[PDB]
C-alpha cells in the first residue's frame, strides 16, 4: 500500500527555520513526484512546490521561492521540506502528496497526515484554571476558564469523566502571545451545588494536573 | 494564476440526500479539474480527478462533471462517512491552485443558543485580572452574534470568541465569548450584558449581572 508518513509537529522560535520528513512506501520513490501543501486554519491550501525524487529537479510557487527549498534523500526514499527565517504567518498545517497523470495534467493521489508548524517564542507554561459559577432553572450550566497556558494541548474533564454529556470545551485563542480556552458543563439544579462539580485541566508540557470545585456565590 | 471559487462555505444537508458543491475557474481550465476530500480528522484523500469523471476506488455515490470554468462534485447518496470538507483543483496550469473549500453539515431543526454569563472568579480578580464569560451553547444554524455590553454600552476591545464544530449526537453549534478587563476597570462599572443575535429570533437573548447586586 502507497504510504506517506510526515515528521512529527514542530514548536520553533520566529527567525530560525525548519526541515520536515515525508517517508514513501508500497511504491518505487523516484517515479512519482511529491508536492507540498499549506494549510492555515483561515481554510485553503496553497500550492508550495514539487520535486521529481529520480532527478531532484524541483519547481517552486514564487510565493513560497527562496524561504523554501525542496530535498531528498533517494536511498531511505524519503522526501524533505525546509522553511527558513520563520514568521509566524509559516504556522500551519503541511501535506506531502504524491502528484500522478490520465490525461495531460498531474494531480495528487496520496497525501500524508500533515505536519504541525507552530511559530511562538513563549515557554512551556501552565494555565490557571477558573471556575466559572452564576453570581449571588431546571438545568444549571457551570464553566472553567482555562487561560494563559501554551503549548497546546490542554486535556478537560468534568469530575474527571463522569460527566460526558452536555458538555462543551472550546478551542483555544492566542491571547496575549498565550492560549486560553473555557470549557462548560449542563447538569440539572439538583446535582449542583448539591453535589460536587469539578474541572479536571491537565496540561501536559507542563506537567500539570488541576482539579478546581465550582462553589456557590463569586 | 487562476482562481479558483468555491460559492458556500458551508453546506446543509440531511443524509439520504443528493448534494451538490460547486467550483469556478477564472478562466478555461480545459477539464483539468480534480477534487479532494478531507475528514475533521485532518487527513486528505482524492475522490475524482480531470474535470471530476474520473474515480480512484472511492464508491459510486461520488460523481463529478464540468467543463471551461464551471465544474462540481456530486454525491447522490449523502453518508455519514461523506460529512467533511471538499476542495477543488485546477491543474491546468502553475502554480497549482484550490478552491476555498465546501464543508457539509447536518439539518437540524432550528435551535435558539441556550445563554449563560459568569462573572469574574475571586481567583483571577486576586491576579488582579477579570475576565467576564458568557456560553451560547446549542443552537442552530450556525450563524450567530455576541455582543457586549459594559454599563449598558459598546464594549469591543478585550473580547475573544470561539466556535466549535457541529455536535455528533444532536447537529448543534455552540460559541464561547469571552471580555478581559484589569481588575480595576472591572470595578469602575455595574451591569456586564452577553448579548446573542440569533435568526431563531429577533429580539436579542440577553444575560447579564450587577456587581452591586453580587
Amino acid at each position: 500500500e502507497v504510504q506517506l508518513q510526515q515528521s512529527g509537529a514542530e514548536l520553533v522560535r520566529a527567525g530560525s527555520s525548519v526541515k520536515m520528513s515525508c517517508k514513501a512506501s508500497g511504491y518505487t520513490f523516484t517515479s512519482y513526484g511529491i508536492n507540498w501543501v499549506k494549510q492555515r486554519p483561515g481554510q485553503g491550501l496553497e500550492w508550495i512546490g514539487y520535486i521529481n525524487p529520480g532527478n531532484g529537479y524541483t519547481k517552486y510557487n514564487e510565493k513560497f521561492k527562496g524561504k523554501t527549498t525542496l530535498t531528498v534523500d533517494k536511498s531511505s526514499s524519503t522526501a524533505y521540506m525546509q522553511l527558513r527565517s520563520l514568521t509566524s504567518e509559516d504556522s500551519a498545517v503541511y501535506f506531502c502528496a504524491r502528484s500522478v497523470y490520465y490525461g495531460g495534467s498531474y494531480y495528487f493521489d496520496y497525501w500524508g497526515q500533515g505536519t504541525t508548524l507552530t511559530v511562538s517564542s513563549a515557554k512551556t507554561t501552565p494555565p490557571s484554571v477558573y471556575p466559572l459559577a452564576p453570581g449571588s432553572n431546571s438545568m444549571v450550566t457551570l464553566g472553567c476558564l482555562v487561560k494563559g497556558y501554551f503549548p497546546e494541548p490542554v486535556t478537560v474533564t468534568w469530575n474527571s469523566g463522569s460527566l460526558s454529556s452536555g458538555v462543551h470545551t472550546f478551542p483555544a485563542v492566542l491571547q496575549s502571545d498565550l492560549y486560553t480556552l473555557s470549557s462548560s458543563v449542563t447538569v440539572p439544579s439538583s446535582p449542583r451545588p448539591s453535589e460536587t462539580v469539578t474541572c479536571n485541566v491537565a496540561h501536559p508540557a507542563s506537567s500539570t494536573k488541576v482539579d478546581k470545585k465550582i462553589v456557590p456565590r463569586d | 494564476d487562476i482562481q479558483m471559487t468555491q460559492t458556500t462555505s458551508s453546506l446543509s444537508a440531511s443524509l439520504g440526500d443528493r448534494v451538490t458543491i460547486s467550483c469556478r475557474a477564472s478562466q478555461d481550465i480545459s477539464n483539468y479539474l480534480n477534487w479532494y476530500q478531507q475528514k475533521p480528522d485532518g487527513t486528505v484523500k482524492l475522490l475524482i480527478y480531470y474535470t471530476s469523471r474520473l474515480h480512484s476506488g472511492v464508491p459510486s455515490r461520488f460523481s463529478g462533471s464540468g467543463s471551461g470554468t464551471d465544474y462540481s462534485l456530486t454525491i447522490s447518496n449523502l453518508e455519514q462517512e461523506d460529512i467533511a470538507t471538499y476542495f477543488c483543483q485546477q491543474g491546468n496550469t502553475l502554480p497549482r491552485t484550490f478552491g476555498g473549500g465546501t464543508k457539509l453539515e447536518i439539518k437540524r431543526a432550528d435551535a435558539a443558543p441556550t445563554v449563560s454569563i459568569f462573572p469574574p472568579s475571586s481567583e483571577q480578580l486576586t491576579s488582579g485580572g477579570a475576565s467576564v464569560v458568557c456560553f451560547l451553547n446549542n443552537f442552530y444554524p450556525k450563524d450567530i452574534n455576541v455582543k457586549w455590553k459594559i454599563d449598558g454600552s459598546e464594549r469591543q476591545n478585550g473580547v475573544l470568541n470561539s466556535w466549535t464544530d457541529q455536535d455528533s449526537k444532536d447537529s448543534t453549534y455552540s460559541m464561547s465569548s469571552t471580555l478581559t478587563l484589569t481588575k480595576d476597570e472591572y470595578e469602575r462599572h455595574n451591569s456586564y450584558t452577553c448579548e446573542a443575535t440569533h435568526k431563531t429570533s429577533t429580539s436579542p437573548i440577553v444575560k447579564s449581572f450587577n456587581r452591586n447586586e453580587c
